[PDB]
């Protein structure tokens, strides 16, 4: 990358890493503040087949310093890498830093890939046309060439080529203001640098992977110690109905169906109530096109036991009063002709109300038997045609592990 | 196809300089350049081999890099104090603290006048 020094609070969620003493070194950027994301070949035995760098911990001591866009000065934070993920098909892996620097901002990543003709930019603190190791990492000017299956080919324009100690640097895109990770950098001609000639000027980056980093970053937000705030509904526009629920740090997540982790009170029910669409959650929370909630109004104008999820008519609430009747809401109807109600549950396609007697049976309500045994007895807020936070507070689908681990 | 564009730490050019200068280079910090004797000299290298003798010139401090050059004899310092590594004909290694803004010399012309060569220049 040869191009003008830039020092500016542009780029500075950047990062150089080295590994060992002297062994290799690279470039890479943060996703998150716990996290940096670079090129598995830095990683490798060797570089022109990362295939063997596995997952865990780094193979020789490696460290990064984040925001240090000029090395001869103390400006910038230092953290160690304890653990890699590498992509299970292409050259890039996420590094997992001891310790979180927080003061730094990560780049936003890319929805898709820029396409030949664009304008792109790259940083790192690769060799210059006249250094071996430069001072202050330096901002180039590529385009694009093509697009290919998971990679984006570039070339300098105006010369300005990738050259070494670029691997896993960024490719950005910026628009009004905001940056967006489109690839990294893994392989390059070289032309135009220190010691070495050649005219071509090309390269080629990995392709930006949103999926790949949220999936990992975000790996253990549930599996741990969860309330019994558990809800189901569509909140993707899939077709299948998802699950969301509260952690300890008060925020209400979902975890989409194929459970899948997304992006972003006593008891918690969803549901498309008002036929909309996007799945909602005594006040009610509408969803939208983006899986986000909106702020939330009563839908009305302090007994009830237990309130769940019931369709009637197509569109609903049962909730079961501590009288032990149970009454279905739209305008209000008896559900059962006398006060028998026993754990309230949400709905399913069985064939109907699922319930847990206090002596563990599982039973449903066109009473009969749902399950072989009465093992539901320690069973909490029981979610819906496939149906318990579980013991270990862990969703389990009847009872299959839903949550990773 | 093209080569990963990772940094292994070994002399850019080093195949080249082996060609045009006789000198030899392997791997360093990268904060050490070789380049030209012309009102540029920080660190310079006297030898009876190859193109007689090159200067280095020091990006940043601590620098070092494990050159080789054959039949070493005097060394020229400036602003800085610099520490040689030299080996013997024997394979024996031993080190000498030059002071800065000074010259030194080497086993040949030095205390043992031995054919000596230099095996690593380290910048304080």
């Amino acid at each position: 990358t040869v191009g003008d020094p830039t020092t500016d609070a542009k780029l500075d969620f950047t990062a150089r890493l080295t590994i060992g003493t002297d062994y290799r070194s690279c470039s890479g950027a943060l996703v998150d503040t716990q996290w940096v994301l670079t090129a598995a070949s830095c990683f490798a035995d060797d570089p022109n087949q990362p295939d063997t760098v596995a997952a865990g911990k780094p193979a020789q001591l490696t460290r990064a310093t984040v925001g240090r866009a000029d090395s001869n000065i103390a400006n910038g934070y230092v953290r160690e890498v304890v653990e890699l993920v590498p992509h299970p098909e292409r050259d890039m892996v996420l590094a997992r830093l001891d310790k979180a620097i927080p003061d730094i901002a990560p780049v936003r990543l890319a929805s898709d890939a820029p396409t030949a003709g664009t304008p792109l930019t790259a940083v790192g603190f690769g060799r210059t046309k006249d250094e071996w190791v430069p001072i202050q990492r330096h901002q180039g000017a590529f385009t694009v060439t093509s697009v290919t299956a998971g990679a984006v080919n570039v070339t300098g324009q105006g010369g300005d080529a990738i050259c070494a100690g670029d691997t896993g640097g960024p490719l950005l895109q910026d628009k009004n203001g905001t940056l967006h990770l489109v690839g990294v950098n893994n392989r390059s001609m070289q032309g135009g640098c220190y010691g070495s000639e050649t005219t071509s000027t090309d390269a080629i980056a990995a392709m930006s992977d949103a999926d790949f980093v949220t999936q990992t970053v975000n790996r253990d937000l549930g599996t741990g110690n969860l309330s019994d705030l558990v809800a189901s509904a569509d909140f993707n526009s899939d077709g299948r109905t998802d699950v969301a629920a509260v952690l300890e740090d008060g925020s209400l997540h979902a975890f989409y169906a194929k459970l899948e982790y997304g992006r972003e009170m006593v008891q918690i029910i969803g549901g498309d109530f008002n036929s909309d669409g996007n799945g909602d959650i005594l006040n009610l929370y509408t969803g939208t096109a983006t899986g986000i909630l909106n702020k939330s109004k009563p839908m009305w104008h302090k007994t009830i036991k237990q309130v769940t999820r019931f369709k009637f008519n197509g569109r609903g609430l049962v909730a079961q009063w501590g009288d032990g009747n149970l009454y279905g809401y739209y305008t209000k109807v008896k559900m059962w002709p006398d006060a028998t109600w026993t754990r309230l549950t949400g709905t399913a396609d069985i064939n109907d109300l699922t319930a847990v007697r206090d002596d563990g049976s599982l039973n449903w309500y066109a009473a009969r038997k749902l399950w072989p045994d009465n093992t539901w007895t320690p069973m909490k807020r029981i979610i819906g045609g496939d149906i318990a936070v579980g013991g270990q507070s862990t969703l389990l689908l009847y009872g299959i592990a839903m949550r990773p681990a | 196809e093209m080569p990963q564009a990772v940094e292994d730490f070994s002399y850019p050019g080093a195949a080249k300089i082996q060609a045009e200068t006789g000198a030899i280079l392997k791997r360093g910090n990268g904060h050490m350049l070789m380049t030209s004797c012309d009102g540029s000299e920080d660190i310079q290298v006297m030898s009876r081999t190859g193109q007689k003798d090159f200067c280095f010139n020091v990006m940043a401090k601590p620098a070092y890099l494990t050159l080789e050059v054959p039949q070493a004899y005097g060394i020229w310092t400036s602003a800085d104090p610099v520490k040689t590594t030299i080996k013997d004909t024997d394979g024996t290694a031993t080190v000498i603290n030059a002071p800065a803004n000074d010259f030194t010399g080497y086993g040949e012309a030095g205390s043992t006048g031995e054919p000596t060569t230099l095996i690593e220049l380290r910048v304080a």
